[PDB]
């Protein structure tokens, strides 16, 4: 046995390494991972996170549906979904 | 710039866009062929005065219809404009090989004119069977042509499948399942499974053509312990799952459009949508010999294709009845989309009808090889996936250019076709189950009647086709810009605007996990 | 053929009722089909079919274990 | 043969084109049914300002579109293949003939007793005697005796072919290497007509088939002037 | 901009110089199977060629030097290079179909059995079986690479890889000598075709896959793999198992059961 | 030999505008030149070849 | 499965080694024993001129048209028998 093969701490680079640093800190910036919903009330909407001032969101209203509801979250008051009414609050940087 | 852009695209929506252009153009060269068949046939007696350059335009005419109209046009025309938008994916997961799939086709259809322009072209059929299709009964270069054709069309339809498969199973958000994908997204998938498996098997055996043709190999030649009827197996293991890829993406489109224009936000029984497309996928492999009930082979495996091919009814039936279930309680939008549509659901059903008919092996040996099947297919297959390939350009036309169409005039273009479509091809039942063979450039004299009334359709639809391109061109012309569409929350496609950005989705989507 | 995703319960579950089931149905259907009692052949006393070098460790000593007069012969023919 | 404005089969000459006749006529009705109700639904769903476009239950729905559907195809099977099997079975034919297909004609050989060959093709139209077939007569016809189970046994020399005669319920490939069998009984005397059926080249359209039946003691008599 | 972790490829030359190459490489067949000539063939394997050492330099580029393979791309070309295999397996599959069509039923001019008349096989236990100890032994090395990879072993890695590609190579000298000495040749009716024409694209395969190793060798020597992010070795190696498995079903189907 | 990885990452991520197949420098399009020109003079000789062959001769 | 070895625990890079070096190779060394061993040229049959081989539907596009790629002038007779 013996060494010399590169680790990836060591030489990883680009957009690879942003995603190995961040997942080392916990943060998905890089979208990797599914959400977990919140409970979804007005007290405690869904907060989506935005690099922008609007998202777009699908919702999948109940567990199992196949059917994906899709609308742009806007910056600002709270939205429901137009199919279940759970809460959306998009959260810029 | 330009070339940057457009020779060196790595881009979903501008590759779709040239995969929709070289789809129509190959289309008009497909239309004019087939005028010269029904020219030729429009009076009794020779038109051309050379049946082996008839038989040229009616191999080009299918060659040209399937490989570079329908497949370019759904799968790389409206599957790369779609499929990303679709699963709010960035681009496709292989957005260089993808340009590489459009590309191998301009020289894929250059070979086939070479084929046509050189000796005397190939008049084999699209079948290609030796030994018509071998070195003595086409001696010279065109069968060579050709068979390269269809292997770059190969090459460009596998790592197309390859890409295709990739990007729905790798790049939906990561909440989306599946079971949470727009029918359209799946029948593509379908699709590109069904020619992963398959074209390579046509591969080999246009290949081992090749050998016998060039390389004094015998895999069809009797005289060196060969058999033309392997090579049979070989094109149909291929041909029969082809002609599910010809129409799989249409039942896609179908199933979008109708929804859509119900005014619902769901299809019908989206779960068993999806389970009729998998089965016809799969189905679809054990059913080929169907297309060999006359070559000789004994009765018990006569007896096994005839059963599994009836099975296949079963799950296309489920498709019509959902799309049946879907127009059930709709606020019904006559758009021009919506008669496509309308007008694909009947002519189908119709042709999967005569279809079922010729699955019977004992009333096949009548109609094989006739007229009759001439009908079945080009009411299943070819006027199937005219109507939805124009109900899904008619239908998205406005979200890849951003301007719309004249409606009333797109509604008379569809009254204009739904005749001539009609007129061409209802007759040839008659013609088949009187016995008139197929691939024929004249006929007995008592065949005349309807012959001459299936030439008098084909030119009506040449008018609708005239016609289409002056649409395009008013709507162009005029610069109608779109502002709004009704549904966006279940037609993800349109939530970037017309045209979408040419990046788009580089903020994905939020979908969370309840 | 498609999804291969996630091969999860709900993916098992739609082979089971969309794929599995349904051979199992259609299967059952060709065999109960081609069921019914075909011809006995006429019996011939070869030595090499119905052996016996020891009694069977049942009834009569002749008779095999699962022994279906209309289609199993003894040794000395088929039964009355 | 066909004759004009004609819309469905060539009246049949054989007992086996007789039995499909009768399950054509059966499985039309079905795909006229089928064909009509999907038109009449289509219309049906059209035709309404009711609504109803919140989701829909597709369970109980989808077991009547299978369950019907598969009813339906067993119908058609069992008439279907209890014909393909009576195609099959053991006839005992009093007589063998051969047929090579050729670019761009049939041969014949009777071989059973004596070495009787001969080529068929087709009458130019130019040579037609007055009241002759365009594209349908032959120099030679297939002299055969009527009422009788024929063997023939069908090849090629060269490219496919594929020899058929629709009257009589027959279409066989004929494929250099291989000799294809099939059974040949006419119930009446007659002249019953076909064409080639599997893409030949430039002149797949003009190598025809005719028979002509005759009976048994004048197909012998022809058969001895044949020495 | 991204705040996904998908590659957006730089717009590239190689799709239509790949597109054209495939033009060249075809039509250069037809000319020198009907015209004489080898001129459009020459330029249209020296264009496939260039197109293939450029696309394929680029990825590198991409990833080892810009570090575009996030773990969402790695595991799309995953897939990819599955499906590709999979589409490859299909394209044996039917020369397999062939030669059992011919084989299980010979035709007369045959004499009606098989091998053919006149027909004298290789010895399987000759050559064919030494070849099948090469490929499989090269299934044992590629997988010592693999774990010296995956523990960070340079020099291990490399004499097992080494070892690996010495193997394809004598596999590849072995067939080439198998083919002179054959007493029976393509042409030799459907024996001869069945037998050159797929253990032929057997052997395209093992030179590709030999390639696709070398070209990781010198990857390796270059450092371009990390311990745990290597999928160009992955990849080979899945390729050099699936030219492996062929051969093992071309060795029993067509040198041993076909003997 | 040397891992010299790190300072191929430091040329192919140099902010120059350069597509990733020239970033390499002159011999990039050198090759890219080179690849171009066999491509599309072999296209138009083989667009002359179809006019000579779609001709007895 | 009719096998016969043992260590499993842990298939690292040591084991495959072991493999390669205890088992693969010298497969490879036995092979290639047994090979050179029943090499040799073998009488070459007598030339008999079966239509089913030798087939010769159009030239080859190399040589004299006439001749396999990998011809043989040892072992390959042409279609009129053995060369001189
Ligand atoms: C169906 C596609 C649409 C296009 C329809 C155009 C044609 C209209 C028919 C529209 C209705 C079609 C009915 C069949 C027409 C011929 C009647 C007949 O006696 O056919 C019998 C047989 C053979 O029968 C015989 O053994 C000879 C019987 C002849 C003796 C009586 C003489 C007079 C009968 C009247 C015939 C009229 C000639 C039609 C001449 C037509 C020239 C164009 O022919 C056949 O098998 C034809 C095979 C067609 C297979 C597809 C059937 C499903 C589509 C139609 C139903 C959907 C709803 C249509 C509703 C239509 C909504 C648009
Ligand atoms: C889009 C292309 C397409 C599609 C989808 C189909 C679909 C079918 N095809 Fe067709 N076919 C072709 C294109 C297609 N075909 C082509 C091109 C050829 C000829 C190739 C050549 O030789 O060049 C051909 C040839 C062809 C043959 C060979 C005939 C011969 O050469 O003698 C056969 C035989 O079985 C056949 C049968 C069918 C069947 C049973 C279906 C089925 O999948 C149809 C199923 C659909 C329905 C049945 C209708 C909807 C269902 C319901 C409303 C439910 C209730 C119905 C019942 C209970 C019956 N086809
Ligand atoms: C997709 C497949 C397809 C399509 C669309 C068509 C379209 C037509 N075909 Fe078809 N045809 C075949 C596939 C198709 N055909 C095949 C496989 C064969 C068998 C070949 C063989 O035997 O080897 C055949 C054979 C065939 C024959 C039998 C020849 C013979 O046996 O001798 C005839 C005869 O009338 C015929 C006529 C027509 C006509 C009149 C049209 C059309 O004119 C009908 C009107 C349709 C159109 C005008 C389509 C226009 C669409 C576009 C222009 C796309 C526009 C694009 C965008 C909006 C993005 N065809
Ligand atoms: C060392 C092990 C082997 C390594 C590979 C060596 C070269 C083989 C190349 C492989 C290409 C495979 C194509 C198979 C075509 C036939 C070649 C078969 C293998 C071979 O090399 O066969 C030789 C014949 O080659 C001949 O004809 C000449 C063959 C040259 C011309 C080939 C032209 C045809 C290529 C067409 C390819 C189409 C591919 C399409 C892919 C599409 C997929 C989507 C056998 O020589 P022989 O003298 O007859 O008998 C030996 C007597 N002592
Ligand atoms: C339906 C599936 C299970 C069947 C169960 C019936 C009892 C068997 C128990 C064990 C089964 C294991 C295999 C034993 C060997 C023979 C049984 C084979 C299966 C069987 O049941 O065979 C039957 C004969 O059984 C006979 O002789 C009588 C067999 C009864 C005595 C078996 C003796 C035990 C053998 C010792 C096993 C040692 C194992 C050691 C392992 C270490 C077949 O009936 P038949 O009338 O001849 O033909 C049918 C004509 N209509
Ligand atoms: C023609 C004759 C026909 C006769 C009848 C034929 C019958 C064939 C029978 C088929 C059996 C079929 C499958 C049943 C499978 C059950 C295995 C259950 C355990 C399991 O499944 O877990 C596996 C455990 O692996 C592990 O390390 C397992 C480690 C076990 C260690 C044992 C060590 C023994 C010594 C080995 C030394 C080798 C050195 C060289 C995971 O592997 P997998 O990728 O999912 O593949 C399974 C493939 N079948
Ligand atoms: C060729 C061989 C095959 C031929 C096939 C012929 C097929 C004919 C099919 C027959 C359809 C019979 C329908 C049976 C199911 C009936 C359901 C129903 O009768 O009712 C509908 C239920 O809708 C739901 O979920 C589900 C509602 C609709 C479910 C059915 C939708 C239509 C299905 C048929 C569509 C027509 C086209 C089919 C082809 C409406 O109900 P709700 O409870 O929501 O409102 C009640 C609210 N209150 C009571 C609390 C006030
Ligand atoms: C009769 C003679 C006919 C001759 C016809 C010859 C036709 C074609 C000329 C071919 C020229 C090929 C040039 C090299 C292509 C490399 C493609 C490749 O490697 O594509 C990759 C994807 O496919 C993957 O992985 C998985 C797939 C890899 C495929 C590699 C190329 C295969 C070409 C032959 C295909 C048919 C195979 C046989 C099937 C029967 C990478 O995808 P990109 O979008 O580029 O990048 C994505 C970035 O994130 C990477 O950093
Ligand atoms: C002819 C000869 C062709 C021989 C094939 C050579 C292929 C060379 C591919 C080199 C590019 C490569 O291997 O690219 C790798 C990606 O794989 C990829 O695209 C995978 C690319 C797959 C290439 C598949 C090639 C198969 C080719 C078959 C072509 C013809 C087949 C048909 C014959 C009839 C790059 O990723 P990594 O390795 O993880 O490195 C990154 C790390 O450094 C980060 O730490
Ligand atoms: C840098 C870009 C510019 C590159 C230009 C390349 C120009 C090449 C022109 C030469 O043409 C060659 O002529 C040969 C003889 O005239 C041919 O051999 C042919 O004739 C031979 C006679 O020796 C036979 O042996 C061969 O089998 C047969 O292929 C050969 O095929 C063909 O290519
Ligand atoms: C990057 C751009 C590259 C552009 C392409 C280069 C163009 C090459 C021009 C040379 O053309 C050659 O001319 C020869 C005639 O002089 C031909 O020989 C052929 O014709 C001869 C007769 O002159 C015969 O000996 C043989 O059939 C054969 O060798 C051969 O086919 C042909 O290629
Ligand atoms: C179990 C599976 C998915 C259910 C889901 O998780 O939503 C569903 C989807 C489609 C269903 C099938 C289709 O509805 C077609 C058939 C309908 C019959 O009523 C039962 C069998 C039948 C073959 C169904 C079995 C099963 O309920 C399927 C396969
Ligand atoms: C030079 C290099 C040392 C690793 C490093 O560069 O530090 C060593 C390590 C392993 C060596 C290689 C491996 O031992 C495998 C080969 C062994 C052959 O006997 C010589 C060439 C051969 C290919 C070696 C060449 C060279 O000496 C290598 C490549
Ligand atoms: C239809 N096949
Ligand atoms: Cu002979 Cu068609
Ligand atoms: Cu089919
Ligand atoms: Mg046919
Ligand atoms: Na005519
Ligand atoms: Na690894
Ligand atoms: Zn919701």
């Amino acid at each position: 046995s013996g060494g010399g093969v590169p680790t990836d701490e060591e030489q990883a680079t680009g957009l690879e390494r942003e995603v190995m640093l961040a997942a080392r800190k916990g943060q998905d910036p890089y979208n990797i991972l599914a959400p977990k919903a919140t409970s979804g009330t007005k007290e405690d909407p869904n907060l989506v996170p935005s690099i922008t001032n609007k998202r777009i969101v699908g919702c999948i209203c109940e567990e199992d549906n196949s059917t994906v509801i899709w609308f742009w979250l806007h910056k600002g008051e709270a939205q429901r979904c137009p199919s279940c009414g759970t809460h959306y609050k998009l959260v810029p940087h | 710039m330009f070339i940057n852009r457009w020779l060196f695209s790595t881009n979903h929506k501008d590759i779709g866009t040239l995969y929709l252009l070289f789809g129509a153009w190959a289309g008009m060269v497909g239309t004019a062929l087939s005028l010269l068949i029904r020219a030729e046939l429009g009076q009794p007696g020779t038109l051309l005065g050379d049946d082996q350059i008839y038989n040229v335009v009616v191999t080009a005419h299918a060659f040209v219809m399937i490989f570079f109209m329908v497949m370019p046009i759904m799968i790389g025309g409206f599957g790369n404009w779609l499929v990303p938008l679709m699963i709010g994916a960035p681009d496709m997961a292989f957005p260089r090989m993808n340009n590489m799939s459009f590309w191998l086709l301009p020289p894929s259809f250059l070979l086939l004119l070479a084929s046509s322009m050189v000796e005397a072209g190939a008049g084999t059929g699209w079948t290609v069977y030796p030994p018509l299709a071998g070195n003595l009964a086409h001696a010279g270069a065109s069968v060579d042509l050709t068979i390269f054709s269809l292997h770059l069309a190969g090459v460009s339809s596998i790592l197309g499948a390859i890409n295709f498969i990739t990007t729905i199973i790798n790049m939906k958000p990561p909440a989306m399942s599946q079971y949470q994908t727009p029918l359209f997204v799946w029948s593509v998938m379908i699709t590109a499974v069904l020619l992963l498996l398959s074209l390579p098997v046509l591969a080999a055996g246009i290949t081992m053509l090749l050998t016998d043709r060039n390389l004094n190999t015998t895999f069809f030649d009797p005289a060196g312990g060969g058999d033309p009827i392997l090579y049979q197996h070989l094109f149909w293991f291929f041909g029969h799952p082809e002609v599910y890829i010809l129409i799989l993406p249409g039942f896609g489109m179908i199933s979008h459009i109708v929804t859509y224009y119900s005014g619902k936000k769901e299809p019908f029984g989206y779960m068993g949508m999806v389970w009729a497309m998998m089965s016809i996928g799969f189905l679809g492999f054990i059913v080929w010999a169907h297309h060999m009930f006359t070559v000789g082979m004994d009765v018990d495996t006569r007896a096994y294709f005839t059963s599994a091919t009836m099975i296949i009814a079963i799950p296309t039936g489920v498709k019509v009845f959902s799309w049946l279930a879907t127009l059930h309680g709709g606020n019904i939008k006559w758009s021009p989309a919506m008669m496509w549509a309308l007008g694909f659901i009947f002519l189908f059903t119709v042709g999967g009808l005569t279809g079922i008919v010729l699955a019977n092996s004992s009333l096949d040996i009548v109609l094989h090889d006739t007229y009759y099947v001439v009908a079945h297919f080009h009411y299943v297959l070819s006027m199937g996936a005219v109507f939805a390939i124009m109900g899904g350009f008619v239908h998205w036309f406005p979200l890849f250019s951003g301007y719309t169409l004249n409606d009333t005039w797109a509604k008379i273009h569809f009254a204009i076709m739904f005749v001539g479509v009609n007129m061409t091809f209802f007759p040839q039942h008659f013609l088949g189950l009187s016995g008139m063979p197929r691939r024929y450039s004249d006929y007995p004299d008592a065949y005349t009647m309807w012959n001459t009334i299936s030439s008098m359709g084909s030119f009506i639809s040449l008018t609708a086709v005239m016609l289409m391109v002056f649409i395009i061109w008013e709507a162009f012309a005029s610069k109608r810009e779109v502002l709004t569409v009704d549904l966006t929350t279940t037609n993800l496609e349109w939530l970037n605007g017309c045209p979408p950005p040419y990046h788009t989705f580089e903020e994905p989507t939020y979908v969370n996990l309840k | 053929k498609g999804d291969h995703g996630g091969t999860g319960a709900r993916t098992w579950r739609f082979l089971t009722f969309g794929l599995a089931l349904p051979s199992v149905a259609l299967c059952t259907l060709n065999s109960w089909l081609h069921s019914g009692h075909r011809e006995r052949p006429a019996f011939i006393p070869y030595h090499h079919l119905r052996i016996r070098t020891k009694p069977f460790s049942w009834g009569d000593g002749n008779h095999t274990f699962f022994h279906n007069p209309r289609v199993n012969p003894l040794p000395t023919g088929y039964e009355k | 043969m066909a004759y004009p404005m004609q819309l469905g089969f060539q009246d049949a000459t054989s007992p086996i084109m007789e039995e499909l006749l009768h399950f054509h006529d059966h499985t039309l009705m079905i795909v006229f049914l089928i064909s009509s109700l999907v038109l009449y639904i289509i219309s049906l769903m059209l035709t309404t300002k009711l609504t109803h476009t919140s989701t829909m239950d597709a369970q109980e729905v989808e077991t009547i579109w299978t369950i019907l559907p598969a009813i339906i195809l067993i119908l058609i099977a069992l008439p279907s293949l209890r014909i393909l099997y009576m195609m099959d079975e053991i006839n005992n034919p009093s007589l063998t003939v051969k047929t090579m297909g050729h670019q761009w004609y049939w041969s014949y050989e009777y071989t059973d007793y004596e070495d009787l060959s001969f080529d068929s093709y087709m009458i130019p139209t130019s040579e037609l005697k007055p009241g002759e077939l365009r594209l349908l007569e032959v120099d030679n016809r297939v002299v055969l005796p009527m009422e009788m189970t024929i063997r023939m046994l069908v090849s090629s020399e060269d490219v496919l072919h594929s020899w058929a005669v629709p009257s009589l319920g027959l279409k066989t490939d004929a494929i250099p290497g291989r000799l294809n069998q099939t059974t040949l009984m006419s119930s009446r005397p007659g002249l019953y007509y076909g064409q080639c059926s599997e893409i030949c080249g430039s002149n797949h359209s003009f190598m025809p088939i005719v028979l002509e039946l005759v009976p048994l003691k004048y197909f012998e008599k022809w058969s001895a002037s044949m020495l | 901009h991204q705040t996904h972790a998908y590659h957006m490829v730089n717009p590239s030359p190689w799709p239509l110089t790949g597109a054209l190459s495939a033009l060249l490489m075809t039509s250069g067949l037809t000319m020198w199977f009907h015209f004489n000539s080898m001129t459009l063939l020459m330029i249209g394997l020296t264009t496939n060629m260039l197109t293939m050492y450029q696309w394929w330099r680029d990825v590198i580029r991409e990833s080892t030097f810009q570090g575009h393979h996030t773990p969402a791309v790695q595991k799309g070309l995953r897939y990819g290079m599955i499906l590709f295999i999979i589409s490859e397996v299909l394209f044996f599959t039917g020369f397999f179909w062939a030669f059992y069509h011919s084989s299980l039923a010979p035709t007369p001019e045959l004499g009606g059995c098989w091998p053919p008349t006149g027909i004298h096989p290789l010895n399987p236990l000759e050559v064919p079986l030494l070849n099948t100890s090469v490929l499989l032994a090269s299934g044992v090395s590629i997988t010592w690479a693999h774990h010296s990879l995956m523990e960070g072993d340079r020099k291990h890695m490399l004499q097992a890889l080494f070892i690996t590609i010495t193997l394809g190579v004598y596999f590849t000298l072995l067939q080439a000598s198998e083919y002179y000495e054959a007493p029976f040749t393509i042409s030799d009716g459907v024996y001869g075709s069945t037998f050159f024409v797929a253990t032929g694209f057997h052997g395209l395969h093992v030179i590709i896959g030999s390639t696709f190793l070398i070209v990781c060798f010198f990857r390796q020597l270059k450092f371009h793999f990390t311990s745990n992010h290597h999928f160009g070795f992955e990849a080979a190696a899945w390729y050099w198992h699936f030219v492996d498995v062929v051969w093992l079903f071309l060795y029993v189907s067509i040198y041993w059961w076909g003997s | 030999f040397e891992n010299r990885v790190a300072e191929k990452q430091k040329l192919f991520q140099e902010d120059n505008g350069l597509p990733v197949h020239l970033k390499g420098g002159a011999t990039d399009n050198i090759l890219y030149r080179v690849t171009m020109t066999l491509c599309l003079g072999g296209t138009l000789y083989s667009l002359y070849c179809l006019g000579w062959a779609s001709f007895p001769h």
